[PDB]
């Protein structure tokens, strides 16, 4: 437990802001990353036009 | 101490030279390498970085880390592998890095 | 020598590939994978073509500076240049750089400046070697980033030669028939001279070298505007087609 | 002419290149924390090179 | 060696940073890059005002008597308009985008005057000593 | 030190070199205590202007362009601020129609 | 010089007798061994002044 | 090198087990160390063993060029002796094989 | 990196340049952009308030911005 | 020839079995061996053994 | 179309002439065989594709690489004696007539033994 | 261990060629692809690859 | 308490603040005292740092040359040539102004630690250019009909020995690789393969690798 250590995985946006939306989205068990964060660092498969639609048909979880 | 030194030096670079001199049908690339590790590994240019305190004061030692990761930063390499780790704090005292594994990003030190 | 043989049967390699685990690179048009290969030959007695050289390579000649004998002002012609070239002078100018860093229009003649220069230039005891660059002056200066190691390949075409840089500390022995591979990591801004350390015969003394590594930026900068455009002048050449390069590869 | 003079010459003059010419600082630069160091003499010329 | 250079000047902090807002411009670049929108020019706090028809046709530049043959996602990320996702996960981010503005237009507003009497032995105020 | 350690100086003389220099060995402790101390001040300083160059260049290559982003960044927001007001008086304008 | 910027890494002068440049981390450590190697001779010269 | 000890007799059975998993010339043995440490004080937990095969998926993209789906469509999960680092696939089960070698 | 001082250079020429730029950038963007043509340069904005600060004082200054206004209404106009 | 079926991976549980399995096979080697820890130092063992 | 299109084009289309010039270059001392029919070449085409389609299933099932290596290892060495055999025998030939009945045996020995071969050892694996 | 042994991890590859009596820099094609997938460090301490 | 929607973006929500009271985020912000100094500095630098450029009053246009040593540029400013009209680091006017990194590494076919002890690079650049002119034996001939090189560059596939033509390249010194183009145009002329030449495998050594079950010979765990 002493030497557990994150190694710079999942290392994103922490908010210090009170009033920031990150700081109650993130909070918040039901949220959706807009790419897992392995995948944000890997090339895009999909074609211009399929990302395109995928993201059109993309609804927010809320 | 020369004879000692020539010997393990011909042990290593000289008969294992002779060992493969034609293609090969079956693990040519893994036998090649077999043969090349105990040359390309050999601890008089790969031990140093335990003490490099010695030479590499705290802002140069942290510049000097990020280098060697960036430069080791490939996966394919027995030096590398053999070569102490980089993810440390300087002994005498570190003004970048607060917590070693604490990072943004798995590669950066920082 | 021998004849190409009428058929061959050619194992098509497997595992060279490893994109999304597909062992099979080859399927035949009803949806099966292919193992082997069938390859005729027709026409026997014909020629071999040679194999294209698909090789390109942005080359810069790191030569002696060469004195100018007239300063030539700086001349524009017009564009839409259908034919050989436009007789038409656009604009017609003698830019000099002043010590604000402006190209203002130049009141005395170029070359009667540079010749006075030339002739009677004022010197001293303890003049600084940037101020005092005789014999390291060259054209075409290999501009690279900084803080990003760099893989140097060293050769030489006809005898061995020292790529020596004392401000990097960098000797590099460049011989025939060798590939050497070096690290090259700079640590800072910096413009580095540097001259040849191996004998070679006529001008060993006049062969030097100008380094200059810059922050990515200017770098990315530079090569965009010098070196990409030359990199396909050997086929496309114009300002539309630079302008169509530089906004299709956006950094 | 052994000792002394031999082991205080050079830190003498780094000294005073410090006290009277700013370790031979070039001026004119911005944000010093950004621009590089001009370090004192650090190659000792009494000693033989 | 062991202690060949003899001493080792552990004083001597590194500099810390005294720009206005880097903090605030930090915090926004990095919402922005949880947004993981592809345009970069998003970066900048004024994107919307600085480049309006990223929101509308994302047409950025005029390619006029200027071939447009992109071969891939990576080509003209730039000439893509924003889609639902990234708007949403950028509208996610304009509390930190307000602050980092309001930074700035506090830093534009405070001007230099004759009032100011320290402005040439400002280093020491500003810890470029060590 | 040295001769002292052992209880056979006599051996100790002869079986290094067979020659005695202890006199000069001995007082040479006196000169070498304090000839290094200039010296060793200098190198502190020395070591100290290196250890400043160092965070210098640290600080410069983490945070030059951070700087940069940032000047452009307030140069944009003086830009922003201009066209507001540019945009009311254009609205003013189309209000009033002149 | 890029605009400036001054990129020249080096200003030796006439009667150089340090390296041509000290800005290269290669160089600054030469330059500070190089230093540090002279001070661990004080009890040596000492004794051969002596002798 | 990358790893999160001086040197391999450091860290506890895991580095151990990587060296009799791997070959004394490949390389995987760096490679199943990081999945080791990603491990660390993660495998007793059962988040703490999935976030570190996601770790193990982040530091393979990250060390090679990787498309997406390539790790999740890899046929063989299984390590032999002559399995180099030489493709995000053969990082990545090395990661995974140092992760299930990690104890505590 | 040494970088030398250099105040910015009120010079005139490259001051009406930069003005000129900073107009059609604002004409352009007070519309959103629908025009036939766009001709906006950003880094030549931010070059406008590094070397000309009197202009970019007189663009704040309410009474400089309505004449500057009016006057490229009538010239736009005539 | 033909493959086998290639078990599903394994759980915790059966992650610890193998290292408790391989905790007693290191325990096992005797002290007086010198044998380095690699994938082959079972079969050299073997082989040593046979050697012998 | 754009210049570049039409750069494109010109590279393209040149690439793929290259056997047209090399046809006008022809060597005096040569053994100049007959070459095989388009018909034999076809139907040779198509006894390797029922070959293909034989085999894929079993290879697409299988896992690792040596399995498949070692298929196409027997399976190669098999129709490179068949492939002696037709180029000794075509070489030799002394019309199309002779050159067509040698393509013929020879795919019909594919079409025959290569496929009770190929059943046997995928049957096998 | 700083200067040597880091031909495997570079950002991209420079041939310098000697003649008699000057040098030739050479930028392969594929430095262009390496320059353009160059990684940015944004925010706090953060890489992206656009 | 929250509205149970939270962070969901309004429908037609405009991302412009043109009449937003910046007053309530004073308190979000921390200004150090000399705010106005750094403000100062920072408008200095980056005018000094990022102009490359120079305005010319005979063009109305900045211009900008290649790097230059200060002796050319200070004594020899009247005497300039190549100038060529500033593009901009970006076309849309971003900044390039960041710090950059190492890229993550290329999967590699032929592995460098076949001959990584030398320096030279010379062995393995002969193998890799053996494995690519053994790949090549196999789809030169196709590489124009259905790969990269078709007309219909829409439907085009990737030539299969790209990875190792690129990294036989990269161990190859220009030279070098014009002679074993120069060999493999002579081979290919020939239509030689090695496996038709090669009989040294009899003479070889035996070893664990050459059981004849090699599939088998490997043992794969978890
Ligand atoms: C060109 C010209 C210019 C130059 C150009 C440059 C040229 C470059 C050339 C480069 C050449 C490279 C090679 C260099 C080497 C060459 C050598 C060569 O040729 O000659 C061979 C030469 C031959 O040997 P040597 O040097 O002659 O040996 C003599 C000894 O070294 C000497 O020691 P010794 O034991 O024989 O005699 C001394 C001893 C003998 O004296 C004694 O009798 C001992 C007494 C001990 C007790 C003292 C206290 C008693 C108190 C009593 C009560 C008092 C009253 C009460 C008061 C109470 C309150 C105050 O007394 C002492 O001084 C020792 C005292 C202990 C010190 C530490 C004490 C710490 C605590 C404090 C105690 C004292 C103060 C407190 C007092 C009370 C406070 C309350 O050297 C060698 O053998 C080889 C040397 C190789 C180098 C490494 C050597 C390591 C081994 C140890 C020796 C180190 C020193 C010598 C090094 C050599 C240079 C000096
Ligand atoms: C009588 C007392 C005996 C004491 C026992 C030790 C001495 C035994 C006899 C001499 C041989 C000593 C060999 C030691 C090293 C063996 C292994 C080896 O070479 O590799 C390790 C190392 C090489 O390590 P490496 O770099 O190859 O590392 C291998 C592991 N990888 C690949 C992962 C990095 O050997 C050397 O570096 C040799 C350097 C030359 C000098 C060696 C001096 C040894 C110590 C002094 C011995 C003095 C003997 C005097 C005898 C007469 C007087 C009494
Ligand atoms: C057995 C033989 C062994 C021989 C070993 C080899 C010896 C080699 C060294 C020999 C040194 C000889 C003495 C040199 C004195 C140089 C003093 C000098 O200029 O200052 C240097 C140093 C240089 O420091 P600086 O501050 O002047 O300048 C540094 C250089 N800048 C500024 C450019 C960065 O200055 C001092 O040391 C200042 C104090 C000097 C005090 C002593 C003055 C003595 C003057 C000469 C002797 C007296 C005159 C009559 C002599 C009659 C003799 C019969
Ligand atoms: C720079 C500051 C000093 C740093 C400390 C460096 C010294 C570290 C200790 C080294 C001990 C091992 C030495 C090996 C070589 C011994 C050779 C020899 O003749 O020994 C047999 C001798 C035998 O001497 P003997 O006189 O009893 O018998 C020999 C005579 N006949 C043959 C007639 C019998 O044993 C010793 O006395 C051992 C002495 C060890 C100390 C070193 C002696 C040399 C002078 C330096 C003294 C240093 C003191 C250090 C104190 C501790 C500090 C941490
Ligand atoms: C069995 C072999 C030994 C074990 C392996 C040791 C390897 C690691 C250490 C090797 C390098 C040692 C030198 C370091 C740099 C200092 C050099 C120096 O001062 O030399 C000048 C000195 C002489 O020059 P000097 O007289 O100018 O010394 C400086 C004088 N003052 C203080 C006035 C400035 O060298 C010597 O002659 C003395 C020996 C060196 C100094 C030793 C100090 C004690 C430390 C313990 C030594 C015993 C071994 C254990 C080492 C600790 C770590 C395990
Ligand atoms: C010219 C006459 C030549 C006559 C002999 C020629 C025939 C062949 C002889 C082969 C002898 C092999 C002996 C192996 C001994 C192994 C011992 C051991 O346990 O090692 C374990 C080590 C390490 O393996 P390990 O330790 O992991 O293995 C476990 C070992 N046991 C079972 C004991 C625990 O083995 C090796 O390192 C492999 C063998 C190394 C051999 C080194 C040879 C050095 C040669 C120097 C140069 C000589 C040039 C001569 C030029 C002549 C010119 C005319
Ligand atoms: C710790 O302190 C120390 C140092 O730190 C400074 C050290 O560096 C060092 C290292 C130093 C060394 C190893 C020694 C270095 C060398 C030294 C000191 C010597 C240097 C000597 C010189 C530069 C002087 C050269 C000598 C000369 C005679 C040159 C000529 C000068 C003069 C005045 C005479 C001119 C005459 C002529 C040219 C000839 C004219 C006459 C004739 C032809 C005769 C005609 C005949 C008739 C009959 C009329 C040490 C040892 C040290 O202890
Ligand atoms: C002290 C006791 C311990 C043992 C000490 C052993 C000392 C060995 C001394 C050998 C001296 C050989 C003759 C003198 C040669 C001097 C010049 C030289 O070495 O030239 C270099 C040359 C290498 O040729 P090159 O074309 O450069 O190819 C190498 C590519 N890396 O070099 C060569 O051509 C190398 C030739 C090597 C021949 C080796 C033959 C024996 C092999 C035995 C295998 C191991 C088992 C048996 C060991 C028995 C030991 C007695
Ligand atoms: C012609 C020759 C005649 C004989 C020789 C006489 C002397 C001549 C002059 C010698 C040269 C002096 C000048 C050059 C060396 C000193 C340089 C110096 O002091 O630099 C500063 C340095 C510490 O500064 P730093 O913090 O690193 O940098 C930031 C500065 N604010 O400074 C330091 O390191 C701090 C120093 C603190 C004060 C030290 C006082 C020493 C007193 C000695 C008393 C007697 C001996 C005691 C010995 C005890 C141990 C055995
Ligand atoms: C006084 C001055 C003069 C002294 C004489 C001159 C020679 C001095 C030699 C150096 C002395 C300094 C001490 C030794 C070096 C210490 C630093 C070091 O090298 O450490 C790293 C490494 C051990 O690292 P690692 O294996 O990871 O540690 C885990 C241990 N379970 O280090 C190693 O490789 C460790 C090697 C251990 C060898 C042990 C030899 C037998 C002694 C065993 C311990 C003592 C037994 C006696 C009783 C102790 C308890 C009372
Ligand atoms: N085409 C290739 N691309 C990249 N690496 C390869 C390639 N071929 C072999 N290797 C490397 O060589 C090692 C051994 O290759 P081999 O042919 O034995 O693999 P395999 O049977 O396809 O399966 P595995 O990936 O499990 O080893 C591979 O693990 C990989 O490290
Ligand atoms: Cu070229 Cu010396």
């Amino acid at each position: 437990a002493l030497n557990k250590r994150n190694w710079g995985y999942n290392a994103h946006y922490k908010p210090e802001l009170e009033r920031s939306m990150k700081k109650v989205l993130y909070a918040d068990p039901n949220y959706k990353f807009p790419i897992e964060w392995p995948e944000r660092y890997m090339a895009e498969t999909k074609t211009l036009e399929q990302v395109m639609d995928e993201e059109e048909n993309w609804e927010y979880y809320k | 101490v020369c004879g000692i030194y020539v010997i393990h030096v011909i042990y290593n670079y000289m008969i294992p030279y002779y060992w493969v001199s034609t293609p090969l049908k079956n693990d040519e690339f893994t036998r090649l390498r077999m043969k090349d590790y105990i040359a390309s590994t050999v601890l008089e240019e790969v031990y140093g970085i335990s003490y490099a305190e010695w030479g590499w004061l705290p802002h140069d030692f942290a510049y000097n880390r990020m280098r060697g990761l960036a430069g080791y930063m490939h996966p394919d390499d027995p030096r590398a592998m053999c070569t102490s780790t980089f993810h440390r704090k300087h002994k005498y005292i570190e003004h970048e890095v607060e917590k070693v594994g604490d990072y943004h990003h798995m590669t950066y030190p920082k | 020598p021998g004849e190409v043989l009428p058929l061959r049967i050619i194992k098509y390699p497997l595992g060279l590939e490893t994109i999304h685990n597909n062992i099979f690179e080859n399927t035949n048009n009803e949806g099966n994978v292919e193992l082997f290969r069938l390859r005729f030959n027709s026409n026997s007695s014909k020629m071999q073509h040679k194999l294209v050289q698909d090789t390109i390579y942005l080359t810069l000649k790191q030569k002696r500076y060469n004195r100018k004998k007239v300063v030539a002002p700086q001349i524009k012609y017009y564009k839409d240049d259908n034919g050989n070239k436009t007789d038409l002078v656009k604009y017609t100018g003698k830019p000099y750089l002043s010590n604000d860093k402006l190209l203002k229009q130049s009141i005395y003649d170029q070359t009667t400046q540079y010749k006075l220069i030339k002739k009677n230039k004022k010197r001293g005891e303890l003049i600084p070697v940037t101020l005092a660059r005789r014999i390291l002056r060259t054209k075409k200066t290999l501009v690279l980033p900084a803080h990003v190691n760099i893989t140097l390949i060293t050769n030489s075409y006809d005898i061995v030669h020292s790529w020596f840089i004392p401000g990097l500390g960098i000797k590099l022995d460049c011989v025939p028939g060798r590939s050497t591979h070096h690290t090259f990591f700079i640590d800072n801004v910096g413009f580095y001279y540097g001259q040849c350390a191996e004998i070679c015969g006529r001008y060993h003394h006049h062969m030097p070298i100008r380094v200059c590594a810059l922050p990515f930026e200017h770098f990315l900068l530079w090569w965009n505007t010098f070196g990409l455009p030359k990199m396909l002048n050997t086929v496309s050449r114009k300002r539309f087609e630079t302008h169509y390069e530089l906004r299709k590869y956006s950094w | 002419i052994v000792l002394t003079w031999g082991w205080s010459s050079f830190q003498i003059g780094g000294y005073n290149y410090e006290r009277f010419d700013d370790n031979g600082e070039r001026r004119n630069t911005l944000y010093w924390k950004l621009s590089p160091v001009e370090f004192p003499q650090s190659k000792l010329w009494n000693r033989p090179s | 060696a062991l202690f060949f250079m003899a001493n080792t000047a552990i004083s001597v902090p590194s500099v810390l940073d005294t720009s206005p807002c880097m903090k605030q411009m930090l915090a926004y670049e990095d919402c922005v890059l949880d947004a993981n929108v592809p345009q970069q020019e998003v970066i900048h706090p004024q994107w919307p005002t600085i480049w309006p028809r990223l929101l509308t046709d994302g047409k950025l530049l005029e390619f006029d008597k200027v071939p447009f043959h992109p071969e891939n996602i990576y080509n003209y990320t730039y000439m893509r308009p924003l889609t639902k996702k990234n708007k949403q996960y950028l509208y996610e981010c304009e509390e930190e985008r307000f602050v980092f503005k309001a930074c700035l237009r506090k830093v534009i507003s405070l001007k230099k005057t004759d009032k100011h009497t320290s402005w040439d032995t400002a280093e020491v105020a500003n810890l470029q000593l060590t | 030190m040295g001769s002292v350690w052992f209880r056979n100086r006599y051996w100790w003389y002869r079986s290094l070199y067979d020659d005695y220099v202890a006199r000069e060995a001995k007082l040479a402790f006196g000169i070498a205590a304090f000839i290094w101390l200039p010296h060793y001040y200098w190198g502190i300083h020395l070591n100290r202007a290196f250890e400043v160059n160092f965070s210098h260049r640290n600080y410069a290559h983490e945070w030059g362009p951070r700087r940069n982003r940032l000047a452009h960044s307030l140069e944009f927001e003086q830009f922003d601020m201009i066209l507001e007001n540019w945009q009311d008086l254009e609205d003013e304008y189309a209000q009033r129609g002149d | 010089m890029w605009g400036n910027l001054w990129t020249e890494a080096s200003y030796q002068l006439n009667f150089n007798i340090g390296f041509s440049s000290l800005r290269s981390d290669v160089l600054i450590h030469l330059a500070q061994w190089q230093y540090w190697w002279w001070f661990w001779f004080a009890l040596i010269w000492s004794f051969y002044y002596f002798i | 090198a990358q790893t999160a000890h001086q040197n391999r007799y450091q860290g506890g059975l895991c580095y151990a087990q990587c060296n009799e998993l791997f070959s004394f010339w490949n390389p995987s043995i760096q490679q199943c160390w990081k999945g080791c440490d990603f491990g660390v004080g993660r495998v007793n937990d059962p988040e703490g063993r999935i976030e570190a095969q996601q770790m193990c998926k982040r530091w393979a993209a990250e060390l090679y060029w990787t498309y997406k789906g390539e790790l999740d469509t890899i046929k063989d999960l299984r390590v032999h002796a002559d399995m180099y680092p030489t493709t995000p696939q053969n990082v990545y089960r090395a990661c995974l094989a140092g992760v299930r070698r990690q104890k505590f | 990196m040494e970088v030398k001082y250099r105040g910015p250079s009120d010079d005139k020429l490259e001051c009406e340049f930069l003005e000129n730029n900073l107009l059609s950038c604002l004409r352009e963007k007070s519309v959103q952009d629908n025009v036939a043509k766009m001709t906006c340069r950003p880094e030549f904005l931010v070059w406008f308030f590094l070397e000309c600060p009197t202009k970019a004082a007189v663009y704040h200054d309410p009474k400089g911005l309505r004449n500057i206004f009016i006057q490229d209404k009538i010239k736009q106009k005539g | 020839g033909f493959e086998t079926v290639v078990p599903a991976p394994p759980t915790r549980d059966d992650e610890l079995r193998m290292i408790k399995a391989t905790e007693e096979q290191f325990l096992q080697q005797p002290r007086y061996k010198l044998y380095m820890n690699e994938a082959h130092r079972i079969a050299k063992m073997n082989h040593g053994d046979r050697h012998n | 179309m754009d210049t570049i299109q039409k750069m494109n084009y010109e590279a393209t289309v040149n690439m793929g002439r290259q056997d047209l010039i090399t046809r006008e270059y022809t060597f005096y001392s040569d053994y100049e065989f007959i070459p095989i029919q388009e018909d034999r070449k076809q139907q040779m085409e198509d006894a390797l594709n029922n070959l293909h389609k034989i085999i894929h299933p079993t290879v697409t099932q299988l896992k690792k690489k040596a399995n498949v290596q070692e298929i196409q290892d027997r399976v190669f060495r098999k129709l490179q004696g068949w492939e002696g055999e037709l180029n000794t025998c075509v070489f030799s030939a002394k019309n199309v007539r002779d050159s067509n009945f040698c393509a013929d045996r020879f795919t019909n020995r594919i079409n025959t033994e290569g496929v009770e071969f190929v059943k046997q050892i995928l049957r096998e694996y | 261990r700083l200067i040597e042994w880091q031909n495997e991890s570079s950002l991209f590859t420079v041939r310098v060629r000697a003649r008699q009596w000057y040098w030739i820099y050479k930028f392969e094609l594929k430095n262009f692809t390496d320059i353009l997938s160059t990684p940015k460090n944004i925010g706090n301490n953060r890489w992206q690859i656009n | 308490d929250l509205p149970a929607d939270y962070g969901k973006m309004p429908a037609g929500y405009n991302f412009l603040t043109r009449g937003k009271d910046w007053r309530e985020y004073d308190k979000d912000f921390i200004l150090r005292t000399d705010a106005v100094w750094e403000k100062f500095q920072l408008e200095h630098f980056f005018r000094n740092y990022m102009k490359c450029f120079f305005f010319d009053h005979g063009l109305k246009k900045y211009q900008m040359f290649e790097p230059e040593d200060m002796y050319t540029v200070v004594f020899e400013g009247w005497a300039l040539d190549d100038l060529i009209t500033f593009p901009g680091f970006t076309p849309t006017g971003r900044t390039n102004s960041y710090q950059i990194g190492l890229s993550p590494r290329q999967r590699t076919v032929v592995p460098t630690q076949t001959f990584y002890q030398m320096q030279d690079y010379y062995m393995l650049c002969g193998l890799r250019f053996e494995r690519w002119f053994r790949c090549d034996l196999v789809y030169h001939d196709q590489r124009h009909t259905k790969f990269d090189q078709v007309k219909n560059q829409k439907n085009y596939k990737t030539y299969p020995c790209y990875r190792e033509y690129y990294e036989a390249q990269y161990a190859c010194q220009d030279d070098m690789f014009d002679f074993l183009m120069e060999l493999a145009y002579a081979r290919r002329a020939a239509d030689n393969f090695e496996s038709d030449f090669a009989s040294h495998e009899l003479t070889t050594l035996p070893t664990f690798y050459d059981t004849p079950k090699a599939a088998e010979r490997k043992t794969y765990t978890y």
